RNA sequence: CUGGUGACUAUAGCAAGGAGGUCACACCUGUUCCCAUGCCGAACACAGAAGUUAAGCUCCUUAGCGUCGAUGGUAGUCGAACUUACGUUCCGCUAGAGUAGAACGUUGCCAGG
RNA sequence: CUGGGGCGGUCGCCUCCUAAAAGGUAACGGAGGCGCUCAAAGGUUCCCUCAGAAUGGUUCAUUCAUAGAGUGUAAAGGCAUAAGGGAGCUUGACUGCGAGACCUACAAGUCGAGCAGGGUCGAAAGACGGACUUAGUGAUCCGGUGGUUCCGCAUG
RNA sequence: UUAUUGGAGGUAGAGCACUGUUUGGACGAUUCAGACAAACUCCGAAUGCCAAUAAUU
């Protein structure tokens, strides 16, 4: 989405990106998914900028369900200071995803119509990804 | 700007002191701690500040007590 | 007392009857009530509150105080067992509840067997005739009967006005 | 909806406070009381190895005569003095079972006290 | 608590037991009976 | 078989149904005494025994919640080799989750019967 | 001290995270607190159990409610043996110590069974050398005050 | 040093039982499903650590 309405601490140790994803690795509320295969931060705008592209293609219609939430806030220090002083701010919120990682489901749509608008989302993204379908056996 | 932290306390090495099956005289510490983390068992004593200790000599034996709680006790060498 | 000995015998067989038990002890035995005289005011009051309370009781009341400012003494509250219970019932049931208006109410149950009757003024019970102004005063009482319908017959049995 | 106690689980919780830090060697026994709307029994226990030393009841044909409970209670601390005695039991702790030390349990431990143990 | 106080015995004159308490809570020269070492007893011992 | 009193990581608890009070436990009837309520014999305490299994309590059948829980595999990881790849490989250890399944207690004394 | 110095900030103590499941462990790393308070908010004996929700009433009652309340105070660790709540009595918020142990460069700091003298509460076993625990503090030199079978420059 | 045995402790992982964060349903806050955490934990390794009595040193 964009970020948490409040945290209890808004200067983070920033999450470790090696690994598996641990959960969330299946299409659970729709037919079709955007898996991830490559490790990467992904930002409330990367997602926010995937969304309008894979909705807008839909032309609405379907529905939409965003897996990922940017729960981390990350900081960043002064153009131009020097180290030390302690930490900066907050510059943005970015959600962790490893290979696995369902980023987006869609449903409503046919089967042609969800490849195309996962596509376009995917070229917003930092990450590599596959088109997924519900798992059965 | 400036850092509002960089504060901290000495650290209060807290833990067990001896080993459970180590034999020990009276009065030897057998754990620090901050409130009864681990209860006083048979001929052990509770300090003032939590702090468990053998009133006897003898050998230490960490315990279970109930489903969630341990204790240790001290038993006299044979 | 005479309420006593009626639901001994009167409103003991009647409801045995009405809903079939097959042991007395299944039979309803309200337990007791509650004379709370609330006062929600910071002073002054609360000992005419005390007093109102002890004379409609003929026992003294404990001063109850808040739990959230705490410590300050808000309500006040008798409690009335056997004896006392069932003369003070049948005086609020033949003289006070007629004093005030027609009768009490048939949907205020706690919705387990325990009725919340709250009288609006001071005056309607046969004490403190004189007089400081109204109060809310509740009166609730409490049954052994797990059911709510198993208690409008033993008031009725009494001669509550349902 | 009047739900009402039970009086020996309530008392039974009151006996667990109380035996956290009382309990009956060999040298010094426990003497436990359990009391009940009619009978006071009474037993002395080891609690080390959980065995049972002595034992006499209000209930027992040898002291069940009318009297008062207090009066029978006196006669089980009496016949616990005597069991105590032909054990060879001196000195006990007495375990007052989570009841109040009054009436028929602290006549009792009067009885018990005043015919030769030690507590 | 406020102010640190002597408690000095009728017989003893050591002044052995300090201790404190709140001016505005304890205004009147609080005493107690603590042990005396040179009567071997519990006597009265007052604040200064 | 019941009770008193211990021990054990609820495998023991809760929940729903049914069966019982000969003694026993209990509910119960009262407040004179000992004692007792910031008020009330509700509780505590004391006399008791009109009665009643109605509830507690015992007993029985259920795996409904809770608890316990493998094997197999997966994650992680000690060590080694490769390597700089959000890593690979070998070796030992091996979760958590979930699955089959266990389970509606086992037992020490003391007394009664 | 300082990612040169200055300016800014900081300087002792307590709690947590970083800290890699013993302990320890840095940065001008991430968060907070202390320089007290309480004559009961200490000791002991006895008793007691919460927050919240639902439902009824011109605070009370019933039902659930393993604590989601409270614990003087920051946090953490503990606490229904209650360490939380109330009442009666009381002053152990004692004197002389102290096997042994923790911590530790030193100086310091910490815990302590148990012995003796005199008590408090409890029927009794027993508990009590302050407070659920861990901050609330400052060396030496000098000086003030109280006591003192000590010394006191030929002797008193 | 190793083997064996016992123990203290909460990291990796995992999980959502508590605190906080978050997505889509349902019913009228609770519930179903699915996620996130250095200062979350119903759980919990490998290792390392403390010890006790055999082999080597
Ligand atoms: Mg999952
Ligand atoms: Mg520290
Ligand atoms: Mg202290
Ligand atoms: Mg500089
Ligand atoms: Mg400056
Ligand atoms: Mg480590
Ligand atoms: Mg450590
Ligand atoms: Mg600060
Ligand atoms: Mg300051
Ligand atoms: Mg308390
Ligand atoms: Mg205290
Ligand atoms: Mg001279
Ligand atoms: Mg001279
Ligand atoms: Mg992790
Ligand atoms: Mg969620
Ligand atoms: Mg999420
Ligand atoms: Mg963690
Ligand atoms: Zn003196």
């Amino acid at each position: 989405m964009l970020l948490p309405k409040r945290v209890k601490y808004r200067r983070q140790h920033r999450p470790k990106t090696t690994g598996r994803s641990k959960g969330g690795n299946y299409v659970t509320f729709g037919e079709f998914g955007l898996q991830a295969t490559t490790t990467s931060w992904i930002t409330s705008r990367q997602i926010e900028s995937a969304r309008i592209a894979m909705t807008r293609y839909m032309k609405r219609g379907g529905k939409v369900w965003i897996k990922i939430f940017p729960h981390t806030p990350y900081t960043k220090k002064p153009l131009e200071v020097r180290m030390g002083a302690g930490k900066g701010a907050v510059e943005g919120w970015i959600a962790v995803v490893k290979p696995g990682r369902i980023l987006f489901e869609v449903a409503g749509v046919s089967e042609e119509v969800a490849r195309e608008a996962l596509r376009l989302a995917s070229h917003k993204l930092p990450v590599k990804t596959k088109f997924v379908k519900r798992e059965e056996l | 700007s400036s850092t509002k932290n960089g504060r901290d306390s000495e650290s209060k090495r807290l833990g067990a002191k001896r080993a459970d099956g180590q034999f020990v005289t009276g009065g030897s510490i057998l754990y620090r701690q901050r409130g009864t983390k681990i209860y006083p068992g048979e001929n052990v004593g509770r300090g003032g500040d939590d702090t468990l200790f053998a009133k006897i000599d003898g050998v230490v034996k960490f315990e279970r007590k109930g489903r969630d709680k341990k204790q240790v006790s001290v038993y006299a060498v044979a | 007392n005479r309420l006593k000995e009626k639901f001994n015998t009167e409103v003991t067989e009647n409801l045995m009857k009405k809903f079939n038990y097959s042991s007395v002890m299944e039979v309803p035995k309200i337990d007791k009530i509650v004379v709370n005289m609330g006062v929600g005011d910071a002073v002054k009051v609360l000992d005419n509150a005390v007093e109102e309370l002890e004379l409609i009781t003929g026992q003294k009341p404990l001063v109850t105080k808040a739990k959230k400012r705490e410590g300050m003494p808000i309500g006040a509250k008798v409690t009335l067992r056997g004896e006392r219970m069932y003369e003070f019932l049948d005086k609020l049931i033949s003289v006070s509840l007629p004093r005030v208006r027609d009768g009490v109410s048939k949907k205020a149950f706690d919705g387990r067997g325990n009725y919340t009757l709250g009288v609006k003024e001071q005056l309607i019970f046969p004490e403190i005739d004189y007089v400081s102004k109204v109060r809310g005063m509740d009166i609730v009482i409490v049954t052994t009967a797990n059911t709510d319908e198993e208690a409008r017959e033993l008031l009725a049995n009494f001669g509550m006005p349902f | 909806m009047i739900s009402k106690i039970d009086k020996n689980k309530v008392r039974l919780k009151r006996h667990a406070r109380v035996r956290t830090n009382l309990s009956g060697t060999a040298e010094k026994p426990r003497l436990n009381v359990y009391r009940s709307n009619k009978h006071i029994y009474a037993q002395i226990i080891d609690d080390n190895k959980g065995v049972t030393l002595a034992q006499a009841s209000s209930k027992d044909s040898d002291i069940a005569t009318t009297a008062t409970k207090v009066e029978l209670a006196t006669k089980v601390g009496e016949a616990i003095a005597k069991k105590a005695a032909d054990k060879g039991i001196k000195e006990i702790v007495f375990d007052r079972g989570g009841y109040l030390y009054h009436g028929r349990v602290k006549a009792l431990a009067e009885a018990a006290r005043e015919s030769g143990l030690e507590f | 608590v406020r102010v640190n106080v002597t408690l000095a015995c009728t017989e003893c004159g050591d002044r052995n037991y300090i201790t404190t308490k709140n001016k505005r809570n304890n205004p009147e020269r609080i005493e107690m009976k603590k042990y005396c070492p040179r009567l071997n007893k519990y006597t009265l011992h007052r604040e200064t």
